[PDB]
């Protein structure tokens, strides 16, 4: 009796119950070496500049500098306005502050019409 | 206010017939004596206002804006002097220029009687500051900061110089002390909503606006960090300051045009407050704090009670001491790593254990750690608007809890965890860096034990 | 120094493009 | 010699006598004996010292008094130099009144502590005080906004007449 | 990072113990005024309304 | 998708686009004369026949 | 109540007299944990004086 | 190489000619008083004498004479029996209501 | 990757670890830790790929369901209470050379030996490069693995910050 | 903090103590070079308990991807002397 183990986006299946780390053929096992391979090219070049001793700063990774640029720099050039980014857009830039809006109108026109009736409590209210 | 005026003009004299090696230590000590002179402008009574002359006036709203910007360019000058080191001497000197330049026109602002001496004045601090960014920055894309941060601010600016000039026609003048005793209310017609609409755009886009603020994480993330101080600490709160003063003749219909800003600051609160979260660079994650703080002034200002009014004086004030510090804590990074990036240079605590203690200050300030000036302002501003309406304790409070999340996220990433390996150029901190953040945090800090003297008009 | 050709760049759609990009990525060409 | 006694009433007090019913020292009278003779002796002393040099050299400060002027109920509309004077002593009235409800509020917070358990019941008479101040306060200096001014306050004022001076009508026309 | 702390603790202290002795003295040696009523048919100077020496002398010096 | 896209296509890159369209109207010009005086022709019947402005 | 307010604000001001001397560089360091221990055991002491004042 | 341009010059640390370098300047001499000028100005005479001066600020807007009166009139009213505080702020004599 | 036998391999440790932490009783681990291990001795010479898989992948999915919620964790390991709380110590060793010469002085004996490593590395540099360019395919290395030194006056190319690097207690 | 410091000497003893106390190994014929497969005719299994013993014996864990890199009674000293920053 062991029920299958049901992954989502925040349990990742585990290496050992996965069927892919299991049926393994000669391919699989030639891209396993040559990602090693990046792997171990980028790996040197790191290490050919990190243990140099007359090397004094920061060492630059452009791979960090790639990530940074594509979160910031690389947005908009790449923004097509199609139907998911505009009811997107419209849903959550106006939606709430459509919400909010008559959330505090409504609020604040039942308040006034109370504080012109006499029916609201403001016995000790002096500071505003 | 001729007692200020001209010795500021005297600096500029100062450091162009100084020794070549001695401009920073003229300029600096100086500026600083200007700024202890300054303290005579806390003669404030509580019923009349401090009247020099036809032209300027000091009430307790600018005289606050006066010393905290007249004690920032010292500062600014201090946090100039290493990028500028391998430069001409002749662009030394234009570059104080500009500094000094920029604090004659803003001490000639918050003092000014007239509205249109106030405009000149308020939009005449686009040259020098936009000279700053263009000249002085880093980065390519210090050029288009430029041209945004420019024409953001004309395309509002230019509208309020037409509803002036009519105001002027009709009432017969635009002295502040005027329009208080002929102030008239505003009747409810589209041309008054127009009116509204161009006596309250130039400064909502200063503060800056949400929506109206795509220029900020552009002028404050590419400007040197002298700009970055200025930009953040006193340029946003010529909105603030003038928007206090020209909703004095918008009555009644302040009442009801409020509520399309209110509701984007409310909810610009959180937005900005949660893309921080997300910030891969450590010096844009500060300039949208300042949109997030700054949201809180322009919901104080607009529902004007004399809490809220209160609460934007002191937080205009503390944001302005806590967010230069936090650019000068961002800048003493970069100027060893060379690199904005947050997630570049870690376990800094273990490298530079003094430096490690201003973090936590500042970004205790930021959080809003009582009793700090922070949270004296942010305090108040949540309490007039929960009586303006009760609903909002749920926005101010979740705002509360992103700050907090963000000020220590930020404290985390780069002073904690392991030291990155490669990086062997941390040189110990420098006494200028350590005495640039005690001038910033020192003062702030002791602002809580006579905290009236930051708070406005309505104490 | 980082170049153009060192920088993210438009969703790639030719087989050529996908190289291009996955050899920037220091990734393979199957894995990108 | 201090504060006037008469804004800031006393009750009169009532110390319960000693009635030790045990033969064992009373901790609290040693130690009092210590305080008195270590603290309260050199303090006295002291301020004693401090107190004789002041009568060398004494020298007096004056309570400024503002001469009463015309209230904005007598000021043409726009005349500014008579709107100024008005409205300069309206600002003080509201700083004084200010005040007024903050040593209503000492009365009322002073009462409570000082009654104890027994402070529902014998706390009544500046709890009717604080009642009847805080509603005049909010009458005349409530709802003016951030830019309030004597006409703001003038304007309020009638308004709250012309209401009393309908509801009257009604009211009293039985 | 000592080296920065003693020179802020040196400055800090080099006009703050003389400020800390003197206004001790001033307050010991002069102490502070005693309200009275306004002698009739006389005007007392701005800086007279004002109880604390300090006090005193900035309203009559500066403003 | 708030800050880095949509703010910034309705207000700043519509608004400088619809320039640099207007622009290369203006200037797209041949430098014919025959081409820019038969437009005089145009604003002086346009002005006549349309707005009325020689009344 | 002369006694009773005196030592119930002196309990506070002792605990923060070990940070207010170690910030102007007025200790001896390896000897401030039983400098702090110290103060907290006097602070304890003059606790009690109200303490029993108020059993009383 | 697309032009002539000189190379991107290497950050020059200012604790090897000066190990007792401020960060101020590279010049010893002009490196002390930069640190002077700051330290005495900045902290020596606007943080200390700016706080003293500040504390001592002649009654800042009236504050603590506003108190002064308001026990003067919380007295003058209850020696004579008058209200602490009347619900009007101008004589309603002096004021004509319409209709 | 992980050949067959180091899969089995790694599934019998960690099998007995939770196993441990079940029984944390020495003799009651004892007797379910022979029998664990007869459960692998009896299938551990059958030598049939399909019988060899699927044997480990039905152990797998019965560890998966069997394994402790809350398994034992050595206090340094990875996930334990004491993992990484000396982190905050391992000061890098470049850090002594922005010392101030006035405190320099108080380790004369030190700093001096100092000088011999760094100097013994400043010789060696130039070496160990070389020897990298000439032991590395055309391309690039396709393995994470450093060669030794072959001849004396030689240290191991890409030593120093294996053998200058922080101690585990350093203070 | 308050405990022996481990030492070339402290370390070998407790190896061969251990591997003295398991019964498939002759407590004579051990060595402190002594292959785990050739010189004492020992299974792969039975070389990750031995490892296991030894990880529990100096209360710390050693990696699979050197747990299995190591069969000799010097290796597992050369080792946690390494870890352990055991020089003398
Ligand atoms: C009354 C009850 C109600 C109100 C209560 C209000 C208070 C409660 C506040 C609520 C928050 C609770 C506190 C949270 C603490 C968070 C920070 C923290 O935990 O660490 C403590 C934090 C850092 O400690 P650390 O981690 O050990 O770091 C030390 C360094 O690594 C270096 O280590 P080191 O051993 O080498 O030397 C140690 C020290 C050595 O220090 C020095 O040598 C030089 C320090 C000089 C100090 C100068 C004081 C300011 C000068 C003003 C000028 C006035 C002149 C007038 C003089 C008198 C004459 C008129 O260096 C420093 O720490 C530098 C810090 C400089 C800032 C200190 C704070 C200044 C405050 C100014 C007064 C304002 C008080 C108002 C309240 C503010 C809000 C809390 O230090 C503190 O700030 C403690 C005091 C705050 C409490
Ligand atoms: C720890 C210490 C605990 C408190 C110690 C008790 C003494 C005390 O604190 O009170 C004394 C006072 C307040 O106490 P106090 O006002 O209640 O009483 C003082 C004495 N009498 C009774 C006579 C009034 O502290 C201060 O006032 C210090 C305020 C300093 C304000 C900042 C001045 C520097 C400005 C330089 C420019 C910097 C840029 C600023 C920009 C913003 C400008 C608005
Ligand atoms: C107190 C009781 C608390 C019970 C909480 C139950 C809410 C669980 C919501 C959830 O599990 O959604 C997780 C979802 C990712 O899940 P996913 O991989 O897409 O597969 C479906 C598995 N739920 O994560 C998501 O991204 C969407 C979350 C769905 C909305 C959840 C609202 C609650
Ligand atoms: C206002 C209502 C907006 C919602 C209605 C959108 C209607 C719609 O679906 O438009 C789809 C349209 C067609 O897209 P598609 O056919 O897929 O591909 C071709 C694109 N040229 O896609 C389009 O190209 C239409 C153009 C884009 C829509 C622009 C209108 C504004 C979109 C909402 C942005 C709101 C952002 C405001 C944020 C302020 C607060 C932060
Ligand atoms: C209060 C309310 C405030 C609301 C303000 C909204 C913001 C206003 C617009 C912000 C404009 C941003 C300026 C930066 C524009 C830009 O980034 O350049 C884009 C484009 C490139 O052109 P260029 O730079 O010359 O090419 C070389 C590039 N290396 O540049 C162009 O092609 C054209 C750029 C010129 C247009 C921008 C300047 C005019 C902006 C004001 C509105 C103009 C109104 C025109 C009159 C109405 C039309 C009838
Ligand atoms: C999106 C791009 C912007 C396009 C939308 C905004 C255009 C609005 C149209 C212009 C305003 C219409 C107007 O002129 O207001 C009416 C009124 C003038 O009529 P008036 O002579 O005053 O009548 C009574 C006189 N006794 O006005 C007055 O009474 C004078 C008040 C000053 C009005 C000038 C400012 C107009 C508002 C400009 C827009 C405000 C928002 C800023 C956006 C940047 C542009
Ligand atoms: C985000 C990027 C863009 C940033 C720039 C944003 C510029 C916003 C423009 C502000 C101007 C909006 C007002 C337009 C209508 C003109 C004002 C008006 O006519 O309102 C009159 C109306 C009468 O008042 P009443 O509600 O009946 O109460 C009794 C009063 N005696 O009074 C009222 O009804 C009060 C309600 C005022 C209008 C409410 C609109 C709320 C819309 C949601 C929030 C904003 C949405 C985003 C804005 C567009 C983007
Ligand atoms: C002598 C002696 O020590 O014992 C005498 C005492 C009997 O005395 P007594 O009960 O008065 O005899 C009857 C007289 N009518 O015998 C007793 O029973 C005395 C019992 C002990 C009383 C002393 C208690 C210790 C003192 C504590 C002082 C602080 C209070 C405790 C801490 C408070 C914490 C909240
Ligand atoms: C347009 C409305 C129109 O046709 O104008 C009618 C206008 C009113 O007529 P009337 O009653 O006589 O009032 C006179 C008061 N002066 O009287 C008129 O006839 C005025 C006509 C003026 C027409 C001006 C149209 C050109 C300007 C619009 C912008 C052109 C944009 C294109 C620019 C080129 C871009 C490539
Ligand atoms: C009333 C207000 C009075 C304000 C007085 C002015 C403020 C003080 C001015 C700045 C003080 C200063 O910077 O002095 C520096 C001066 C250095 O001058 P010098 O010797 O020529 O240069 C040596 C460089 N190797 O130091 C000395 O020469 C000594
Ligand atoms: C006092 C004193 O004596 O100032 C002492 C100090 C000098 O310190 P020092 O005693 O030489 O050593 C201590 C310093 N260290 C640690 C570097 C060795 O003055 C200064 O730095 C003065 C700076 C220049 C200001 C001169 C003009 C002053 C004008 C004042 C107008 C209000
Ligand atoms: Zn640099």
């Amino acid at each position: 009796s062991f029920p299958k183990y049901e992954a989502s986006r925040l349990s990742s299946l585990p290496t050992t119950l996965d069927p892919a780390e299991y049926d393994i053929s000669s391919e699989t096992r030639k891209a396993q070496a040559e990602r090693l391979a990046i792997r171990s090219r980028l790996k040197r070049e790191y290490q050919l500049q990190y243990y140099d001793p007359s090397r004094r700063g920061v060492i630059e990774d452009p791979a960090l500098v790639r990530w940074t640029y594509a979160r910031s720099a690389n947005i908009y050039p790449n923004f097509r306005p199609n139907t998911k980014t505009s009811l997107l857009g419209a849903l959550f830039g106006i939606g709430p502050l459509v919400f909010w809006y008559y959330v505090f109108k409504t609020d604040r026109d039942r308040k006034e019409k109370l504080i012109q009736e006499g029916k609201l409590d403001r016995t000790f209210n002096i500071s505003y | 206010m001729l007692k200020y005026i001209i010795p500021t003009i005297m600096l500029m004299p100062l450091t162009w017939l100084s020794k070549n090696n001695m401009i920073w230590v003229n300029s600096t000590a100086h500026s600083l004596l200007i700024s202890f002179t300054s303290l005579l402008l806390m003669n404030q009574f509580g019923d009349n206002s401090l009247n020099f002359s036809l032209l300027f006036f000091s009430d307790s709203l600018s005289t606050p804006l006066l010393i905290l910007t007249m004690w920032l360019l010292p500062l600014m000058l201090m946090a100039s002097q290493h990028h500028l080191s391998k430069e001409n001497l002749t662009r030394k000197k234009l570059f104080i220029t500009m500094l000094i330049s920029l604090q004659l026109f803003l001490i000639m602002t918050f003092t000014a009687m007239e509205l249109i001496l106030f405009y000149i004045l308020f939009e005449a601090t686009l040259v020098p500051t936009l000279i700053i960014i263009t000249r002085w920055g880093n980065q390519t894309e210090r050029l288009n900061a430029g041209l945004y941060f420019l024409f953001y601010t004309l395309a509002g600016s230019l509208p309020l110089l037409v509803a002036l000039i009519y105001i002027q026609n009709t009432v017969g003048s635009l002295n502040f002390l005027m329009l208080q005793y002929w102030v008239q209310p505003v009747h409810n017609s589209w041309s008054n909503v127009f009116m509204w609409l161009a006596c309250m755009m130039a400064f909502m886009v200063k503060m800056p606006l949400y929506g109206l603020h795509l220029w900020l994480p552009k002028a404050h993330v590419e400007a040197p960090i002298a700009g970055s101080m200025v930009l953040a600490a006193v340029l946003l709160k010529l909105g603030g300051y003038g928007m206090l003063r020209i909703t004095l003749i918008l009555n009644p219909m302040t009442d009801f045009m409020a509520y399309p800003f209110i509701m984007l600051s409310l909810w610009g609160m959180i937005m900005t407050s949660s893309i921080c979260l997300r910030q891969t660079d450590l010096k844009s994650l500060i300039a949208y704090s300042s949109v997030s703080h700054m949201a809180l002034v322009i919901v104080a200002i607009l529902i004007q009670t004399p809490w809220s009014y209160m609460g934007a004086t002191a937080l205009m004030i503390a944001h302005g001491l806590t967010s230069s510090m936090l650019f000068c804590l961002a800048n003493s990074n970069y100027e060893r790593i060379h690199s904005r990036t947050m997630i570049l240079a870690r376990g800094l605590q273990t490298l530079l254990p003094l430096m490690a203690t201003w973090w936590l200050l500042a970004s205790l300030t930021n959080l809003a750690l009582p009793p700090t000036i922070n949270l004296i302002g942010e305090l108040f501003v949540v309490m007039s608007t929960f009586s303006w309406s009760n609903i909002t304790i749920i926005l101010m409070g979740v705002n509360m809890v992103i700050t907090a999340l963000y000020s220590l996220y930020m404290l985390i990433m780069t002073q904690r965890g392991k030291y990155t390996y490669h990086i062997n150029n941390i040189s110990p901190s420098f006494t200028r860096e350590n005495a640039l953040m005690s001038l910033h945090i020192l003062p702030l800090l002791l602002l809580t034990l006579n905290p009236k003297i930051i708070l406005g008009p309505l104490y | 120094h980082i170049t153009k050709d060192m920088l993210p760049g438009p969703y790639p759609k030719t087989p050529e493009e996908r190289a291009a990009a996955a050899k920037k990525y220091n990734m393979r060409v199957e894995d990108y | 010699d201090s504060w006037d006694k008469d804004v800031y009433p006393e009750p009169p007090r009532r110390t319960p006598a000693p009635s030790p019913q045990t033969s064992l020292p009373n901790p609290i009278t040693y130690l009092t004996k210590a305080f008195d003779l270590l603290v309260d002796r050199p303090v006295t002393l002291v301020r004693e010292f401090i107190e004789r040099q002041h009568a060398k050299n004494k020298y007096y400060y004056y309570h400024r008094e503002f001469r009463r002027v015309p209230d904005i109920t007598e000021c043409q509309e726009k005349d500014v130099l008579c709107m100024f004077e008005a409205e300069m002593q309206w600002r003080r009235d509201y700083k004084v009144d200010q005040e007024i409800v903050n040593i209503i509020q000492e009365r009322l917070k002073a009462c409570q502590q000082r009654e104890g358990e027994s402070h529902r019941q014998n706390c009544a008479k500046e709890l009717e005080q604080f009642t009847q101040v805080v509603k005049a306060y909010q009458d005349r200096y409530h709802d003016l906004g951030a830019h309030y001014s004597a006409r703001k306050c003038l304007a309020k004022q009638k308004q709250r007449m012309l209401a009393e001076r309908k509801a009257a009508k009604e009211a009293a026309a039985a | 990072d000592k080296r920065f702390l003693k020179l802020l603790r040196f400055y800090i202290l080099l006009t703050g113990i003389p400020v800390a002795i003197g206004i001790t003295l001033i307050n010991v040696f002069i102490g502070e005024a005693e309200l009275a009523e306004i002698p009739e048919g006389y005007v007392p100077e701005h800086w007279e309304y004002f109880k604390h020496p300090i006090s005193r002398w900035i309203a009559r010096t500066f403003f | 998708l708030l800050d880095l896209i949509w703010l910034e296509a309705i207000l700043p890159k519509t608004i400088s686009l619809a320039q640099m369209k207007a622009s290369t109207l203006v200037t797209n010009q041949k430098g014919l004369i025959k081409l820019y005086f038969l437009s005089f022709l145009i604003t002086i019947l346009i002005s006549m026949i349309l707005f009325n402005f020689h009344e | 109540m002369n006694m009773f307010s005196s030592l119930s604000l002196v309990t506070l001001l002792l605990l923060t007299m070990p940070i207010m001397m170690m910030s102007f560089n007025t200790y001896k360091p390896s000897n401030y944990p039983l400098y702090v221990k110290t103060a907290i055991s006097y602070a304890f002491i003059t606790s009690m004086i109200p303490t029993m004042m108020f059993i009383h | 190489l697309r032009w002539q341009e000189d190379p991107e010059p290497e950050d020059e640390n200012l604790y090897e000619k000066n190990p007792d370098s401020h960060g101020y300047d590279k010049d010893p001499a002009v490196d002390i008083w930069n640190m002077r000028v700051v330290f005495f100005f900045g902290f020596s005479i606007v943080l200390v004498l700016g706080s003293t001066f500040v504390a001592y600020l002649p009654d800042y807007r009236m504050q603590e004479w506003a108190r002064r009166e308001a026990e003067r009139l919380v007295k003058y009213r209850e020696a004579h029996g008058l209200p602490i505080m009347e619900s009007n702020c101008f004589d309603p004599s002096k004021i004509q209501l319409p209709e | 990757y992980l050949t067959h036998q180091q899969k089995v391999l790694r599934l019998y440790k960690r099998a007995l670890r939770h196993l441990e932490s079940w029984c944390i009783h020495r003799d009651k681990y004892r007797y379910f830790a022979c029998l664990l291990r007869a459960r692998f001795d009896e299938h551990k010479n059958e030598k049939d790929m399909v019988k060899a898989t699927q044997l480990l992948r039905e152990a797998e999915e019965e560890f998966w369901h069997g394994q402790h919620p809350q398994p034992y964790i050595f206090p340094e390991s990875p996930g334990g209470t004491s993992y990484e709380r000396y982190e905050c110590y391992k000061v890098p060793e470049w850090c002594l050379d922005d010392w101030h010469p006035s405190e320099k002085a108080m380790y004369p004996d030190y700093f001096a030996k100092r000088e011999q490593w760094k100097k013994l590395r400043r010789e060696s540099w130039e070496r160990e490069v070389k020897q990298l360019q000439e032991e590395t395919p055309v391309g690039g290395p396709r393995t994470e693995a450093l060669p030794p030194a072959r001849k004396q006056g030689d240290l191991p190319p890409l030593w120093w910050h294996i053998v200058t690097r922080p101690r585990e207690r350093p203070m | 903090s308050d405990a022996p410091p481990l030492t070339l000497e402290g370390i070998k003893d407790r190896v061969l103590y251990v591997l003295k106390l398991y019964d498939k190994i002759d407590p004579e014929k051990l060595s402190v070079n002594s292959h785990f497969m050739k010189d004492l005719g020992l299974d792969s299994l039975d070389q990750v308990e031995i490892i296991m013993a030894m990880e529990d014996e100096f209360g710390f864990e050693i990696p699979d991807i050197d747990a299995e890199k190591l069969m000799c009674p010097q290796e597992i000293v050369d080792y946690i002397a390494d870890k352990k920053d055991v020089y003398e």
